[PDB]
């Protein structure tokens, strides 16, 4: 149960820090695992 | 004269045209007994009636109407404390009926003698979490917001309970002088819990300092709401005549809104948003009117009205209107409760606008503003790291977060626990808040004035 | 600024001058066309409109 | 002459209403309560009813008057409280012994015992007059003897009678005009119509900036007189301690306060508090009473009443507006009055068509509006008056997305936040850019610019210092902190500081009684200057830990800055903020090297 | 910097006398011919007074004024406000007005003229009558003045194209 | 000549059927003010009149009406320009006579002579975010969604004041030879902001090349419907005989639709959702129909409306039945106001469908749209960038992404920035687009024909 009268707005405000983080962290998350696979073959050697 | 037709409980007479507008008819039934109504509109050559006993019996033409003549007003007395009474006053354990010394006007528009002075001097309801917080003055009507999933009639009854017990409290603080009383109405509540608040005046020996009317949800919707009207009639002579502070506490303002929205439905008068009426903030006012300091300035009305959201949201009608009337509010709310805590009070969005001017130090100290303002913004960002915790993990945690986290339980189960008996001073729940903040430095606080801080801290 | 401090009160001459002919041809076809225009405005008012 | 047809709620219903209009004053019933036919349908017209009813019958005469309703606006309104129907209380409380007003009781629009002095005008015998023109003034208080005795809005003649100086009643003739015929004699009093806006010599616009005495309110968006503002509420977050101490730091000539709908509380405060305080302009005897004309509406009372109360209070701020004074007019709140209008809405039995709210509703708000702003006073002598109108808007439903605040940011042109968080935590008025704007900023910057500031350059930066702080809070909330740029970090703290010494403050700056716009302005200079120095130290390199330890003594002189009130340099300017900005150059001196 | 911005400032001033000369211009031409359209008016109504006064050759002209209004009315009584030497003029045709009623339209021959005893003056019309309904719901306003007004709307067009188009 | 009623805005005079739909009527009051009003429904003796100026003081028998004879219809004429109306289109300027030279029909349509031939050559409104990454050509109706939020008059104007200086500029390429006009409509609006609009034009010279229609606020809600309606109709005739390619500016759309909805309290009509009509579609298709080409097409009617988002919701009603109809759709967003760029246009989710088919040369050149194809592409990847810079640091950055954020800076700053007073011509705006883009190599620049790239870096 969540309120019934106008929560639209506040609901919206919800999806967009949902979605900011979606893309942002799956930049750096891109980022790390690009890293990492340099590392692994200098390290193997 | 006659019953032309009845449209829903709604009781449509037709008739010629002189009475007076609320004017008391009595409806002659053939069944032994005779009932009043009263006129709810006038119109063209009928009028629509709705009948304060029953919903069922009215015949076409074995009806008989006589008028009375006089539109119905409360009569009024300050020996009708200590006297059991239902919602039309009439006697329920046979013999202590109203009577009067004076006749008033049940909606107190005639009279309206408020006092042009601003909530004064403090009360206290005896619980840490209302005192320190929402502080409560006499001729303050900060309502107590509660939710279904709750003893929301626990919380009620504590806060009856408590009332008059407090008083000693406070004429020690010189916050009261004056005798108190009670007037207790009830509306559309369980069997259990009437016995409950009966049982509860008899404990604390205010039982001869309080009026009981009962309303039940098998007695009519019109005479539902006039029930606080009569309540409220007599604690506005106890203030006014007898110069004494007065406290009213009127249940359940939910059942009081229902009755209400069942009428208008064969009225001319429309319903507006969510099929409520438009002027159920009209209605809602009348209530409230009596409440404020008396002419005297030495009596004073206080009103605690009771709301349980029926649907849990605060956007809902009943609470969202009665909001804007008063001057803030006070949550109860059910996650507290769940945990196991008792009385379970949110604070979050709990807050009274007109807290500080009305106090001062005599009564309370300085610092009993600027400490309840520490522990809001506490508590605030303690509630947001909570949640920010379960989704992502602790990586979006700080130094000021982790200590903010300890801090909200620390708050919920010391500070706004306690026992149903228990009772507590004002002084004494100030030394308690500044424990709490001790877990602190002094550099990150910021909501209080360095000078002040320096003195009691 | 200079010119812009000659640029008023040239405003009028060249509103006047501009407008010197145009005001004189108005008056001058009105006087002519008058009574034409207006013997068409009295047969409409003085039969049905 | 009517015959009462239906009494329903207060709303009295009254069959052979003829030669009737639709804002007619009425004595409705045997009783004679006050009253206005509203609408008609047919013969029986639909009559709001400004007194109860509890006893009112069918069937007694209802009598027009001949002439609408109209409030009365005459001298004696300021050091005096009246209500929305605009009776007077105070008298109300010795007669009737009823401190609010009683049932059945009638008692007329000003008080009519009162006696005036007047001073004559500026015209004589067999002269031409015309409306707003001075025909005299009345010395009406100790702080101000600025009322002028004006020939109405719409009235032109020639004056048969200019009586001499003296002291006469209000009641009592001073004046005759002639029109065509005799058009009237007058009085010290003047009747103007509440439902239609008071005429005007022209209006202009909005270029003169009047400061709310809020340090807060004038840095991010400058205030004007002449101008429309939003303040959003909730009802429990200090909004009615900001109404009130607004309308004492702010400085007009008169000043109007319109309880539209109010706690009863709340007003019997303001009614308290005014006579006790001081004023900046060095009144004495009650001192800001004296300034105050003071419309009191409690919600408990007739419905009617609080229609009748922002019109009323309109046309006092209008009223004054054309003697050339300048106005400030607090009404709150407007969303109270458009839950009278919803009650009206339903009780007469009109449409609603606005989201379960009204159908008038979006125009009346638009009406009231109007009727504010800048203007060069009305009659010939030519003065300056001007109406701000700071209307208070705050839920009806929804956060922002009921229709009383949908329908004023589409009006207002200045709008200042308020968010609830903040309020919680205790930070407020917070005013949120995002939630803010000023339509009148750039011609405002360009006037403060003239009278020596370099604002238009300071309200870029403190935008932009607000503005990134809000996303990457984003960044912050969701990803954590394990990094964030040097630059980054510069601005939050920087923002926490703006905070904490503007946004913050309501009896937490022992200074705000008044403040300066160059007080302002200098003390906005430190942080901006401690910014821009501070994002160079770290990219020319230095650590941003070096940087803030050796910032340290600057750094906590501006966050002690809110307490400190103008007693070094000038009376408006302040030495040590001066003082500051050159050691803040030494600071920068050691950080980068 | 402030060359430059003093420059714009003094340009944008040497665009308002630009716009005040073009506004200045179209006025003043404008208003030379709305003086010209107020007397092709003003001639209509001092040969119209002319036609009225000679009461023989206005006969017809009344008779017709209050029949097009009849065709309007439709209603079983009318009533006639005239002029002082026109409501004479009425009387000594009401057989002739009524007739021709019956004539020129298919409802049946309005039943009574009613005379009025207010009457109208040379100081607001130059003439013409003010046909009414009996009860007095509704008006027919055929008066020369009110007729000249409204003739003026599609009159207007026609003029300021055959003059200025 | 007898008023039955006044029901809120909508008055039931009684009098005879013989008028005809949307006939003038005149309500003669005895306090010699004399109101004009337009029969929305005529029914058996009674019609229903909105009042344009009040709606209500006028008795019940002191009153007379008096019929017309004629329906609506606008004065037009082409010597009508450079002057400051009401909302009836009557002069406050204190200036002459409207004049005629034909009267047209404001009902919706005057002939509706809307080519079925598609949109082609530029049309330049001197603000370069709007010019060159949405190209609008003629006869296109594009609207401005922007915000509250926004200081969404000063854009409004800035479009109408910059317009009409971009054509010297333009006729030298040789885009126009025929003269560009400006109609603007201003609606519900603020005192202030109807005297800026009069004063922006006089500072440019751009006063004469418009008509200025204003209807204030004050003013009732049947007048502001109208006030387009007539600057739309004046416009067609402008555009078809006498050949002239104009500009429409309509603000604000969002007042227009309110209107529509407040009226209706006597109607059997009953709206849609949120309150606003069901037939909403209909009333915006009603301004939309006059946009377009014109018949013999060298003149064109072109529009863009001005819709103000009050709460930010872009599943706001007004909006989406707006956006289905239009030809693509420019959104303004709160957030570069705030950095304290102006215009503010964020050119991300902005569109022009028919982007392609309005360039060309002349008052365009052909490398126009890979240019737009680059900006846009570079712009969004930038924003992206932003968010990844404050978390990696400004020391952990890569290449691609560094490029990207020193694009979002000076493409705020230098491209959608301009002055108050500084025009935008597309040949300049194509320019500054070239230094942008340069720090990119080659080699990361390839939505752009190697043909190009070697022009232009």
């Amino acid at each position: 149960v969540f309120p019934t009268r106008m929560t639209l707005g506040l609901m919206k405000t919800k999806l967009k820090g949902a979605n900011q983080g979606y893309s942002l962290l799956k930049r750096k998350s891109e980022a790390l695992t690009k890293r990492f696979r340099d590392i692994t073959k200098r390290i193997d050697d | 004269n006659t019953v032309s037709g009845v449209n829903g409980p709604l009781v449509i007479l037709e008739k010629v045209k002189f009475p007076r507008y609320n004017e008391i008819v009595n409806l002659t039934l053939p069944d032994g007994t005779v009932r009043q109504g009263q006129v709810l509109e006038i119109r063209g050559d009928r009028a629509i009636v709705q009948v304060f006993e029953g919903t069922s019996g009215i015949d076409v033409k074995k009806t008989t109407v006589e008028f009375t003549g006089e539109s119905l007003r409360i009569p009024v007395s300050e020996d009708m404390l200590g006297r059991i009474f239902d919602g039309s006053g009439r006697p329920i354990d046979n013999g202590p009926k109203v009577f009067a010394e004076d006749y008033l006007d049940i909606n107190g528009s005639p009279i309206n003698p408020y006092a042009r002075i601003y909530p004064e001097e403090m009360i206290s309801t005896g619980v840490s979490a209302i005192d320190t917080m929402n502080s409560i003055a006499r001729g303050q009507k900060i309502p107590i917001f509660s939710a279904s999933g709750l003893p929301h009639n626990e919380i009620a009854a504590q806060i009856c309970r408590q009332a008059g017990l407090v008083r000693p409290t406070k004429d020690v603080h010189d916050g009261h002088e004056e005798n108190f009383s009670i007037v207790f109405a009830a509306m559309g509540v369980n069997l259990e819990t009437a016995r409950f608040f009966k049982q509860d005046f008899e404990e604390n020996g205010s039982l001869e300092r309080t009026s009981l009317f009962l309303n039940l949800a098998n007695d009519p919707t019109i005479e539902r709401i006039i029930t606080p009207r009569l309540a409220l009639t007599t604690a506005e002579y106890l203030a006014y005549q007898t110069e004494r502070h007065v406290l009213t506490i009127l249940t359940d303002m939910s059942s009081y809104a229902d009755a209400l929205r069942e009428v208008s439905a064969a009225r001319e008068e429309v319903p507006g948003r969510r099929g409520y009426p438009g002027y159920m903030y009209t209605d809602l006012s009348t209530i409230y009117e009596r409440a404020g300091r008396v002419e005297g300035r030495n009596g004073s009305i206080t009103q605690i009205p009771i709301l349980t959201m029926p649907n849990d949201d605060i956007t809902h009608p009943i609470p969202d209107l009665t909001g804007y009337i008063t001057e803030g509010q006070i949550f109860v709310d059910r996650q507290l409760h769940n945990k196991g805590i008792y009385p379970p009070i949110n604070v979050l969005p709990s807050l009274s606008r007109l807290m500080k001017s009305a106090i001062g130090e005599g009564m309370t100290r300085k610092d009993h503003g600027d400490v309840s303002n520490q522990l809001y913004a506490k508590y605030a960002i303690g509630k947001d790291a909570a949640a920010m915790k379960a989704v992502v993990g602790e990586e979006a945690l700080s130094i000021e977060d982790k200590l903010s986290l300890e801090f909200l339980e620390k708050f919920e189960k010391t500070f706004i626990t306690q026992g149903a008996y228990e009772d507590r001073t004002v002084f004494e729940s100030l030394d308690q808040a500044w424990s709490l903040l001790r877990i602190y430095p002094k550099e990150m606080l910021n909501r209080i004035s360095p000078k002040i801080l320096d003195e009691f801290y | 600024e200079q010119k812009n401090a000659g640029g008023v009160g040239e405003l009028e001459k060249k509103a006047e001058a501009g407008v010197q002919g145009e005001l004189a041809e108005i008056k001058k076809i009105a006087e002519k066309k008058k009574d034409d225009v207006v013997k068409i405005l009295i047969e409409t008012v003085i039969k049905p409109s | 002459y009517g015959a009462i047809y239906s009494v329903s709620g207060p709303v009295v219903i009254a069959e052979n209403m003829i030669g009737c209009a639709m804002y007619e004053l009425v004595k409705v019933g045997h009783d004679n309560l006050v009253g206005e036919v509203i609408r008609i349908d047919g013969d029986k017209a639909t009559i709001q009813v400004y007194e109860e009813t509890a006893g009112l019958t069918v069937g007694d005469p209802v009598l027009r008057t001949g002439k609408p309703l109209s409030v009365e606006l005459g001298p004696g309104l300021m050091e005096t409280i009246y209500d929305g129907i605009q009776r007077p209380l105070k008298a109300i409380k010795e007669e009737s012994q009823s401190i609010y007003i009683p049932r059945g009781i009638d008692t007329p629009a000003l008080d009519r015992t009162i006696k005036w002095q007047f001073t004559p005008g500026k015209f004589q015998v067999g002269d031409h007059i015309s409306g707003g023109d001075i025909y005299g003034s009345v010395f009406e208080n100790s702080l101000i003897s600025s009322h002028k005795i004006l020939l109405p809005p719409r009235s032109r003649g020639t004056i048969t009678w200019i009586a001499p100086a003296g002291e006469y009643t209000l009641d009592e003739k001073i004046l005759e005009v002639e029109f065509d015929g005799k058009k009237s004699d007058f009085t010290l009093y003047h009747t103007w119509p509440v439902r239609v806006p008071r005429p005007v010599t022209e209006k202009l616009s909005a270029d003169y900036p009047l400061l709310t005495g809020q340090r807060v309110l004038d840095a991010l968006f400058p205030c004007v007189q002449g101008g429309t503002t939003c303040i959003p509420g909730a009802f429990g977050c200090g909004k009615t301690v900001i109404s009130q101490s607004l309308s004492k730091y702010s400085n007009s000539d008169a000043i109007i306060y319109v309880g539209c709908g109010e706690r009863g509380n709340e007003m019997a405060e303001v009614l308290m508090e005014f006579p006790e305080l001081y004023t900046e302009m060095s009144g004495t005897k009650e001192p800001i009473m004296k300034r105050t004309t003071l419309v009191a509406n409690t919600s408990n009372m007739p419905v009617a009443a609080r229609e009748a109360s922002i019109y009323t209070g309109i046309t006092l701020a209008e009223y004054f507006r054309d003697q050339g004074k300048n106005v400030s007019m607090i009404a709150d709140s407007s969303s109270r009055w458009a839950e009278a209008l919803r009650e009206i809405s339903g009780r007469l039995g009109e449409m609603p068509a606005d989201q379960g709210f009204p159908a008038y509703l979006g125009a009346k708000l638009a009406s009231f509006y109007e009727r504010a702003g800048k203007a060069v006073a009305l009659g010939s002598p030519d003065r300056t008056g001007s109406v701000s109108i700071v209307a208070a808007v705050s839920p009806a439903g929804g956060d922002f997305s009921d229709p009383v605040t949908t329908a004023t940011l589409g009006i207002t042109q200045v709008f200042w936040g308020l968010d609830k968080k903040l309020a919680q935590r205790k930070h407020f008025p917070s005013i949120n850019t995002s939630v803010s704007y000023s339509k009148y900023t750039n011609v405002l910057n360009k006037f403060y610019d003239s009278n020596y500031p370099e604002f238009p350059v300071l309200r870029d930066r403190m935008k932009e210092i607000l503005s990134n702080a809000e996303e990457l809070e984003q960044v912050v909330q969701l990803v954590g902190k394990s990094a964030l740029s040097d630059s980054d970090k510069i601005t939050l703290d920087v923002a926490t500081l703006i905070k904490e010494d503007f946004l913050q403050q309501n009896g937490y700056s022992t200074y705000d009684a008044f403040c300066p716009i160059w007080k302002t302005f200098d003390m906005m200079r430190a942080f901006i200057s401690y910014h821009d120095e501070a994002q160079k130290a770290v990219a020319n390199g230095a650590n941003w830990s070096k940087l803030a330890d050796s910032t340290g003594d600057v750094k906590h002189a501006v966050s002690s800055s809110k307490f400190f009130e103008p007693s070094r340099g000038e009376k408006e300017v302040h030495g040590e903020f001066e003082k500051l900005l050159s050691t803040m150059q030494e600071r920068f001196a050691e950080s980068t090297d | 910097g402030n060359f430059k911005s003093k420059l714009k400032k003094a340009m944008l001033s040497q665009q308002i006398t630009k716009s005040t000369i073009a506004n200045k211009m179209r006025l003043k031409v404008l208003s030379a011919r709305e003086q010209s359209l107020d007397g092709i008016f003003e001639e209509t109504k001092e040969k119209l007074s002319g036609i009225a006064n000679n009461r023989d050759e206005y006969k017809p002209i009344l008779q017709s004024l209050i029949v097009e209004a009849l065709l309007k009315l439709l209603e079983p009584k009318a009533i006639v406000k005239a002029l002082e030497r026109d409501v004479d003029l009425i009387e000594s045709m009401k057989d002739d007005i009524m007739r021709e009623y019956g004539e020129k339209a298919q409802r049946a021959p309005l039943e009574e003229i009613v005379i009025s005893n207010d009457y109208l003056n040379k100081d607001l019309v130059s003439g013409g009558v003010v046909v009414s309904n009996a009860s007095d719901k509704i008006e027919i306003n055929n008066t020369l003045e009110e007729r000249l007004k409204l003739l003026s709307e599609e009159a207007l067009p026609a003029i300021r194209l055959e003059l200025y188009g």
